[PDB]
RNA sequence: CCGAGGGUAGGGCCCGUGACUGGGGCGAAGUCGUAACAAGGUAGCUGUACCGGAAGGUGCGGCUGGAU
RNA sequence: AGCGCCGGCCAACUCCGUGCCAGCAGCCGCGGUAAUACGGAGGGCGCGAGCGUUACCCGGAUUCACUGGGCGUAAAGGGCGUGUAGGCGGCCUGGGGCGUCCCAUGUGAAAGACCACGGCUCAACCGUGGGGGAGCGUGGGAUACGCUCAGGCUAGACGG
RNA sequence: UUGGAGAGUUUGAUCCUGGCUCAGGGUGAACGCUGGCGGCGUGCCUAAGACAUGCAAGUCGUGCGGGCCGCGGGUCCGUGGUCAGCGGCGGACGGGUGAGUAACGCGUGGGUGACCUACCCGGAAGAGGGGGACAACCCGGGGAAACUCGGGCUAAUCCCCCAUGUGGACCCGCCCCUUGGGGUGUGUCCAAAGGGCUUUGCCCGCUUCCGGAUGGGCCCGCGUCCCAUCAGCUAGUUGGUGGGGUAAUGGCCCACCAAGGCGACGACGGGUAGCCGGUCUGAGAGGAUGGCCGGCCACAGGGGCACUGAGACACGGGCCCCACUCCUACGGGAGGCAGCAGUUAGGAAUCUUCCGCAAUGGGCGCAAGCCUGACGGAGCGACGCCGCUUG
RNA sequence: CCCUCGCCAAGGAACUCUGCAAGUUGGCCCCGUAACUUCGGGAGAAGGGGUGCUCCCUGGGGUGAUGAGCCCCGGGGAGCC
């Protein structure tokens, strides 16, 4: 009438949180660097991208990210902020 | 992990393994990955142990963990013989 | 390896996809006659290079769309209309196979 | 406020779904039945293969009326629909389970089974 | 937004069942006649049509798998 | 120590009882006062901790016929043309080598199956070793036949 | 060339045609009569109907802080045990069932320059300094129970930030290649955890990276039942562009653009069926079958769903809806045997609420060891085969 | 009290010879639509969705001139009560 699938399922709901929280302010952060590029603004966009990025790798120690989940991610970020400032230019900072 | 292993063949009181590797996941008379020789723990005939000592090995080398008493009937096959 | 296939385009109104008719021989399993099947694949054509009639070599491949599993190889022949219109001629007469 | 001619649902799992009151069972000559009054009904509509089928001749006691029903403590309670309970000549349920909330009149009148079974009682 | 399902409405398929009705198979110890097998007492069979308690008849055309 | 059976197929016969009744029956068939065919008995046949029965699968069924069948009268030629797809196709030469043939090679798990040895007193059962194969992947080879591409031909067909 | 038998029955008789019938072998069988023993197998093919009770997954104090008892002894300390708690790892294996599925589900041979893989192994480098939370515990309020809610403190292999960058990740350029494979240049981004002994040395762990091995996902050619008295089917439909999503390809998902895709070589629809190694039969060809054992698939009362995680859309984990059942103190709560036994129902019919972890195997653990209805065995049934007796 | 009219709790044909009367429904656009059929129909079958206003983008037509203006017929977004 019980069992440590408890405690596995209490376990699971904390780590449910932290999951999620990362992933949203991952999310955030990502589509505000393409919103500053797209009317760029190169100093900022690069500046939230480099944010973006640290979150991104980061997610990617724990079980939030997935290595190439992070890499595809990290991918279309910055192909999007090149292509968007590319329309206008000039890229005022790194990278690269 | 993948292992190295005594897989049960023969039938009632009338045990006769078949030392395996086999992954660990597997049940334990399932689809073995090679066999690497038998074992016959009442000794009803000369040979109940042979090994191919090559290959197991190979196995040793490559990741394979044995079992605590297929470590044993390997030692008796000389295989950790240095 | 690849699994590499000749056949016919019997239609490109498709965008960047052709449809190449190919067939093959085989015994009968119980009766012996060799026996004709056949079977169209849909085959990309990222140029669109490939025209009605063309015999071609198509190459299996990592799917394009569903049901797209072959890009064209390369041409093999051309102008083979005479085989199109086989091809279309039965599609033809299943009207009269209604009822 | 129900009478002859009055469609009901049915709030059990006998397998009527609808039923129409053909008279409702308090003297000789009561108008209309309220909450924890019981009738006479015909079965007009029932799934397949249900306890109860349609055209037999039932009895159930109303749980809900559309029509508010005054309480002693001067507040009254009103429901959506017009509701019964289909029961056996000892007031007990012919069903396993009743659905949705029922008045609480239902009580002092001698429907507990029924009472306790319903997922709410207001 | 999608969404288990619930609700309203209208279709399709299949199964069981139905007052009654159609013919069929078997039974056989009955009633009626005897259509076919002989030229079977009107040679037979046939498609069709019309008709008769019934087997069947007749018309039109066909076949011989018709006796003399 | 039992169960089935003893007309023919199909191995095993007599007496009584019954008298188209009671009953038997897988098929053909048994029973109407001398029944190896019903019921019992004696005897016999066949198996034996089993024997029979029902059900179902393959066989006998070349009775869906690839191996391995048929269509005048036995069941079976479309009422007859015309023609679409398809199936099939004359003589000679060359290219290709698709079918097809050959060699090499990878794959074809274990169990089971077959041969040998061995272990439980034998066996069943179980262990150990041995030999394959189709099929498909790959590489090389052959070109008669079938296919395909090319060129001739006149014996089929068509035309004057 | 190790392999091939037929008979009865249409007639007065004949030959032929043709159907019916029999002798043979086989079974997860059942029924009758009968019934001594033993071994090895084997036993709900029906209702994937419904289930009382126990058990079928846990382990680690050598990750951490405590509660209780206890042993040693000076409230403190060690320590042993126990109990939950926090944190790991397992719980995705093993076990059951065959409903669904005519499908890339399975078989077979291939593809992945379109991919993942915990633990294990080999090789490369590394563990510098800060900060924080939640249970336990305490204190309250609420219950018959399920249990619950609130405030307050506290540790860690729990979480976070900074550094370090061996290296990897990503954008852009270049070379090699040729689908997204390897290499390199600027920038940008990312590491970590400690514990235990016999203590300037070890063992167990932790970190990033290449590889190995194992296990997988996806895709493809061919093979996979009956009805044509099912003949036409199709709007995410077929293709494109761009995004989203994934470990990864793809209409997988979305937005728009185009008008395509499939079918007499049987689409669509209906019926039946999990598929194979094999099995039974047969001279062979073929026919029949897929239970037991092995492999793969699918399901976990009916249905949907995602979360955690290397891996699940998870049988004995979560959420929701439905059906059904039960407990209740009548306010409310609980459940999922197609795990092992066992009950009931249905049926012609199918088993013990047994023993043990001794072996084999699996999880956790440095190890002792703990768990293991996997398993090894015992029980019942002439169910099957084999051996044996009644001389 | 009569006429013509408006509303009504719960019920909803229990009214009556009969739903008589009165409700319901109701225009347009879109989706969709059965038996049966003389192949026309049945059909507005049935059933259902939309409907105002504001801003932005846009497609054809008429009159001009091919343009502005005027007038007509559309389409796609985002909003407000
Ligand atoms: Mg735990
Ligand atoms: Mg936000
Ligand atoms: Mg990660
Ligand atoms: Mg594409
Ligand atoms: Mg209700
Ligand atoms: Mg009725
Ligand atoms: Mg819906
Ligand atoms: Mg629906
Ligand atoms: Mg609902
Ligand atoms: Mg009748
Ligand atoms: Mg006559
Ligand atoms: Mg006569
Ligand atoms: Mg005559
Ligand atoms: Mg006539
Ligand atoms: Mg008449
Ligand atoms: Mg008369
Ligand atoms: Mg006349
Ligand atoms: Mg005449
Ligand atoms: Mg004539
Ligand atoms: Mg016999
Ligand atoms: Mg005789
Ligand atoms: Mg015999
Ligand atoms: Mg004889
Ligand atoms: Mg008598
Ligand atoms: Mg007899
Ligand atoms: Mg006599
Ligand atoms: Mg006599
Ligand atoms: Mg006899
Ligand atoms: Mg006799
Ligand atoms: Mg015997
Ligand atoms: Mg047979
Ligand atoms: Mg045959
Ligand atoms: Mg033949
Ligand atoms: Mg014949
Ligand atoms: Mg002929
Ligand atoms: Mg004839
Ligand atoms: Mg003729
Ligand atoms: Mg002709
Ligand atoms: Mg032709
Ligand atoms: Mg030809
Ligand atoms: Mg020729
Ligand atoms: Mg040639
Ligand atoms: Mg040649
Ligand atoms: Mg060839
Ligand atoms: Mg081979
Ligand atoms: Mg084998
Ligand atoms: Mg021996
Ligand atoms: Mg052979
Ligand atoms: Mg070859
Ligand atoms: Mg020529
Ligand atoms: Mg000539
Ligand atoms: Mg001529
Ligand atoms: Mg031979
Ligand atoms: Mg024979
Ligand atoms: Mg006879
Ligand atoms: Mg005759
Ligand atoms: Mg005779
Ligand atoms: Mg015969
Ligand atoms: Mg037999
Ligand atoms: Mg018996
Ligand atoms: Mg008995
Ligand atoms: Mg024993
Ligand atoms: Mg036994
Ligand atoms: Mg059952
Ligand atoms: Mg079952
Ligand atoms: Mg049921
Ligand atoms: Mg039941
Ligand atoms: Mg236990
Ligand atoms: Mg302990
Ligand atoms: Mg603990
Ligand atoms: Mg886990
Ligand atoms: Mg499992
Ligand atoms: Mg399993
Ligand atoms: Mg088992
Ligand atoms: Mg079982
Ligand atoms: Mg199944
Ligand atoms: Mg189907
Ligand atoms: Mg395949
Ligand atoms: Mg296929
Ligand atoms: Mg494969
Ligand atoms: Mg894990
Ligand atoms: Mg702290
Ligand atoms: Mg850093
Ligand atoms: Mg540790
Ligand atoms: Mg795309
Ligand atoms: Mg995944
Ligand atoms: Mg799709
Ligand atoms: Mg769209
Ligand atoms: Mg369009
Ligand atoms: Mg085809
Ligand atoms: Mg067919
Ligand atoms: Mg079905
Ligand atoms: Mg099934
Ligand atoms: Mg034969
Ligand atoms: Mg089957
Ligand atoms: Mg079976
Ligand atoms: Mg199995
Ligand atoms: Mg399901
Ligand atoms: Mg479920
Ligand atoms: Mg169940
Ligand atoms: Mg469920
Ligand atoms: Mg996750
Ligand atoms: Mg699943
Ligand atoms: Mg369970
Ligand atoms: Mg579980
Ligand atoms: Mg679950
Ligand atoms: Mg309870
Ligand atoms: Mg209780
Ligand atoms: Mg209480
Ligand atoms: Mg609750
Ligand atoms: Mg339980
Ligand atoms: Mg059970
Ligand atoms: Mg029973
Ligand atoms: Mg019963
Ligand atoms: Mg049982
Ligand atoms: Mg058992
Ligand atoms: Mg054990
Ligand atoms: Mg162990
Ligand atoms: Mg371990
Ligand atoms: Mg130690
Ligand atoms: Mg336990
Ligand atoms: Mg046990
Ligand atoms: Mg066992
Ligand atoms: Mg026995
Ligand atoms: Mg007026
Ligand atoms: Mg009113
Ligand atoms: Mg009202
Ligand atoms: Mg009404
Ligand atoms: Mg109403
Ligand atoms: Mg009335
Ligand atoms: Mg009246
Ligand atoms: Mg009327
Ligand atoms: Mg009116
Ligand atoms: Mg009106
Ligand atoms: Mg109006
Ligand atoms: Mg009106
Ligand atoms: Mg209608
Ligand atoms: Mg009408
Ligand atoms: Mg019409
Ligand atoms: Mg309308
Ligand atoms: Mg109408
Ligand atoms: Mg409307
Ligand atoms: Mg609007
Ligand atoms: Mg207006
Ligand atoms: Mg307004
Ligand atoms: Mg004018
Ligand atoms: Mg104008």
């Amino acid at each position: 009438r019980n069992l440590s699938a408890l405690k596995r399922h209490r376990q699971s709901l904390k780590r449910r949180l932290r999951n999620k929280a990362k992933k949203s302010a991952i999310k955030t952060l990502s589509k505000k660097a393409i919103q500053l590029a797209q009317e760029g603004k190169a100093e900022e966009a690069l500046k939230i991208m480099r944010k973006a990025e640290s979150l991104i790798d980061k997610a990617a120690k724990g079980s939030t990210l997935h290595k190439n989940a992070a890499a595809r991610r990290k991918s279309r970020l910055m192909r999007k902020v090149r292509q968007l400032l590319e329309a206008a230019g000039a890229p005022l900072i790194g990278g690269g | 992990m993948v292992k190295i292993r005594l897989a049960r063949f023969g039938s009632k009181h009338n045990p006769h393994y078949r030392i395996v590797v086999t992954d660990a996941r597997r049940k334990r008379d399932g689809k073995y990955i090679e066999k690497i020789g038998y074992y016959d723990p009442r000794k009803t005939t000369p040979d109940w142990l042979k090994v191919d000592v090559e290959r197991a090995r190979y196995w040793l080398s490559v990741g394979a963990q044995p079992t605590d008493t297929a470590r044993r009937l390997l030692r008796q096959a000389g295989v950790f013989r240095q | 390896p690849k699994k590499v296939l000749t056949g016919v385009v019997v239609s490109d109104k498709m965008q960047k996809t052709v449809t190449v008719l190919v067939e093959r021989q085989f015994p009968h399993p119980l009766y012996g006659k060799v026996i004709k099947r056949s079977k169209k694949y849909l085959a990309h054509d990222p140029e669109e290079k490939y025209k009605l009639g063309d015999v071609v070599e198509i190459i299996e491949s990592r799917p394009i769309s569903k049901r797209k599993r072959f890009r064209v190889l390369r041409l093999v022949e051309s102008g083979r209309m005479d085989l199109v219109e086989k091809y279309l001629i039965r599609r033809q007469n299943y009207e009269s196979l209604s009822k | 406020m129900i009478q002859p001619q009055t469609y009901l649902e049915v709030a059990d799992n006998t397998g009527a779904r609808k039923i129409m009151c053909i008279r409702v069972l308090k003297g000789s000559n009561a108008k209309y039945a309220t909450v924890g009054d019981v009738i006479v009904a015909s079965v007009k509509e029932a799934i397949p293969r249900g306890a109860v089928k349609e055209g037999d001749v039932v009895k159930a006691v109303v749980v809900r009326t559309k029509k508010e029903i005054k309480r002693p403590d001067g507040s009254a309670i009103r429901f959506d629909d017009n509701a019964a309970v289909i029961i056996n000549n000892q007031l007990e349920p012919r069903g396993t389970r009743v659905f949705g909330p029922v008045a609480r009149e239902l009580r002092e009148k001698g429907f507990m089974k029924i009472v306790s079974l319903a997922p709410e009682v207001l």
